C-alpha cells in the first residue's frame, strides 16, 4: 500500500532553519497533490498549505506564507518542506498529507517532531 | 476560483459507481459532491468533457429546428398543420434525450445516488427519442392508411411506456437478477420492423426505397447498430488502453452517431412529407 | 476563511453505545468535509470524506451525514480502540480548515 515517511526529531536554536522529508511510496507520486499539516502540542491541526508536483505549484495559509517553502525532489519521489526563523511558536508536531483528486487526506506520514529551545 | 478545487485521478483509486470502463486509465474527475463544481467542469478537460460537448451541441440544434421548424412560417406549406403535432413529439424526445445526455455527464461524479439518478434519465431519454422518431415516420409512411397507422403507434407507445418505466423503476422493483429491461429495450428496435417491411410491400420495394427513401433511410439503423456495437466494444479504446482517455473514446463517437443518426432520421422523414402530397393514395 | 466549530469538547461513552460529533462551518462549505480519528501520539486516520462516504477499510459503525453548514459524525456500536480525538476538516475553500476537535473516553 501507499506510505509515506517522515525524517526523524529535529532539536533547534531560534532563528534556526529546518527541512521536513516526505517519503511517497506505492503510488505514482505525480499524481495527487501533497499537503503539509502543523499540529501544536495539546492543540488542533493547522493547515500550512498544498503543493503540486505536476505543477510544482504551491498554496499557502497566510499564517505561514513567509514560515515554510515546498520543494519536492521527483526521482526520489520525495516533498520537503522548509521552516525558517524558528521560534517558540513552532514547536509542534508536522505532518505531510497526500489527497486523493479533492483536498481529503487518506494517507499521512508519522510525523516530524520539531522542538525549538533557547537552551 | 479558489473553491472546489480539484485534479485528474488514475482509474485504480476511483469509487465502484464511477468504475465503468477500466480502458479508461487516467483524466478521471474525483467524486465532488457540488452540482457548482459539477457544471464548472463542463469548461475543463476529463474523460467526461467531449460526452458532455457533443450533445450539449448536439442538443441546441435539435432545440432550433423543433423552435424553427414549429414556428414554420409556410403554416401554409403544412397541410393540414395537424403535423405540426407529430414533428413536436420527436422534437421532445430528441431534445430531451439530448438533455438527459450532457446532464447525466456532467453530474456523474457527484455523488453515486445522484449519479443513478441522472443514469435512470439517461435510459428513460434513449427510450423517448426512439418513441418521437417513430410518430413523424409512421403517420406520412401511413399517411394514406389510418388503421395500419394507429395500430403501430400503440405498440410503439405500450413499449416506450413499459421502457421507461422499466428503465427508472422509481414506482417499483430493482436491480433484479432479471434481465426483462432488455425485453422491453428489445420491443422497440423490433417493432420497428414490422412497419417498416409493411411499408414496403404497400407501396413496393422499388418505390419504397428510390422515394420512400427507406433503403437510403436504411443508413440510419445501421447507425444505432455500429452505436449500440461499438459502445459495448468499447473500440478503439479496448484496442489502445490509456489512448483514448480524453478524445475519440466508443461513447462519445457514439454520442455523435445519436445526434447525425437522429438528422438523418429528420432528413428522411421530410422527403416522406414531400412524396405523400404527390400522391393521395393508390 | 471558513471557521469549523466542533461539538463537544469532550465526550465519553460505554462499549456498544452511540456517539454522535457535530461539525458547524462558518460559510457553506458543499459537502466538501471529511472526519479523521487520531490516537494518542499517532498520526490522524480518515474515517469519512465528501460528507457522508466511508473510507476503504474503516469500520461500518462510523457514518456521516448533513449538508451546507452542518454536519455529525456517528458513531454505533462503540468500542475500546475508539478512544482518542476526532477532527473535521472542509477541503471546500482555501485556507482549508480543521475543527477545534473532540476528544472521546470509553468506559
Ligand atoms: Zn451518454
Amino acid at each position: 500500500e501507499v506510505l509515506l515517511q517522515q525524517s526523524g526529531p529535529e532539536l533547534v536554536k531560534p532563528g534556526a532553519s529546518v527541512r521536513i522529508t516526505c517519503k511517497a511510496s506505492g503510488y505514482t507520486f505525480t499524481d495527487f497533490n501533497m499537503d503539509w499539516v502543523k499540529q501544536s502540542p495539546g492543540k488542533s491541526l493547522e493547515w500550512i498549505g498544498d503543493f503540486n508536483p505536476n505543477s510544482g505549484g504551491s498554496i499557502y495559509n497566510q499564517k505561514f506564507k513567509d514560515k515554510a517553502t515546498f520543494t519536492v525532489d521527483k526521482s526520489s519521489s520525495t516533498a520537503y518542506m522548509e521552516l525558517r526563523s524558528l521560534t517558540f511558536e513552532d514547536t509542534a508536531v508536522y505532518y505531510c498529507a497526500r489527497e486523493t483528486g479533492t483536498a481529503w487526506f487518506a494517507y499521512w506520514g508519522q510525523g516530524t517532531l520539531v522542538t525549538v529551545s533557547a537552551a | 476560483g479558489s473553491e472546489g478545487r480539484w485534479r485528474v485521478i488514475p482509474y485504480d483509486v476511483l469509487p465502484d459507481w464511477l468504475k465503468d470502463n477500466d480502458y479508461l486509465l487516467h483524466g478521471h474527475r474525483p467524486p465532488m459532491p457540488s452540482f457548482r463544481a459539477c457544471f464548472k467542469s463542463i469548461f475543463r478537460i476529463h474523460t467526461e468533457t467531449g460526452n458532455i460537448w457533443t450533445h450539449l451541441l448536439g442538443f441546441v440544434l435539435f432545440l432550433f429546428l423543433g423552435i424553427l421548424t414549429m414556428l414554420r412560417p409556410n403554416m401554409y406549406f403544412m397541410a393540414p398543420l395537424q403535423e405540426k403535432v407529430v414533428f413536436g413529439m420527436f422534437f421532445l424526445g430528441a431534445v430531451l434525450c439530448l438533455s438527459f445526455s450532457w446532464l447525466f455527464h456532467t453530474v456523474y461524479c457527484h455523488s453515486e445516488k445522484v449519479s443513478r439518478t441522472f443514469s435512470k434519465l439517461d435510459y428513460s431519454g434513449i427510450a423517448l427519442l426512439i418513441m418521437g422518431s417513430f410518430v413523424p415516420w409512421l403517420y406520412y409512411s401511413f399517411y394514406c392508411s389510418p388503421q395500419p397507422r394507429l395500430i403501430y403507434l400503440s405498440i410503439v407507445c405500450v413499449l416506450g411506456i413499459s421502457a421507461i418505466i422499466v428503465a427508472q423503476w422509481d414506482r417499483f422493483a430493482t436491480p433484479k437478477h432479471r434481465q426483462t429491461r432488455a425485453g422491453v429495450f428489445l420491443g422497440l428496435g423490433l417493432s420497428g420492423v414490422v412497419p417498416t417491411m409493411h411499408f414496403t410491400i404497400a407501396e413496393g420495394f422499388v418505390k419504397a426505397t428510390t422515394v420512400g427513401q427507406m433503403g437510403w433511410f436504411f443508413l440510419m439503423a445501421v447507425m444505432y447498430i455500429t452505436g449500440a456495437g461499438l459502445y459495448a466494444a468499447r473500440i478503439p479504446e479496448r484496442f489502445f488502453p490509456g489512448k483514448f482517455d480524453i478524445w475519440f473514446q466508443s461513447h462519445q463517437i457514439f454520442h455523435v452517431l445519436v445526434v447525425a443518426a437522429a438528422f438523418v432520421h429528420f432528413y428522411g422523414v421530410s422527403n416522406l412529407q414531400e412524396f405523400r402530397y404527390g400522391l393521395e393514395g393508390g | 476563511d471558513i471557521q469549523m466549530t466542533q461539538s463537544p469538547a469532550s465526550l465519553s461513552a460505554s462499549v456498544g453505545e452511540t456517539v454522535t460529533i457535530t461539525c458547524r462551518a462558518s460559510g457553506n462549505i458543499h459537502n466538501f468535509l471529511a472526519w479523521y480519528q487520531q490516537k494518542q501520539g499517532k498520526s490522524p486516520q480518515v474515517l469519512v470524506y465528501n460528507a457522508k462516504t466511508l473510507a476503504d477499510g474503516v469500520p461500518s459503525r462510523f457514518s456521516g451525514s448533513g449538508s451546507g453548514t452542518q454536519y455529525s459524525l456517528k458513531i454505533n456500536s462503540l468500542q475500546p480502540e475508539d478512544f482518542g480525538s476526532y477532527y473535521c476538516q472542509q477541503f471546500w475553500s482555501t485556507p482549508y480548515t480543521f475543527g477545534g476537535g473532540t476528544k472521546l473516553e470509553i468506559n
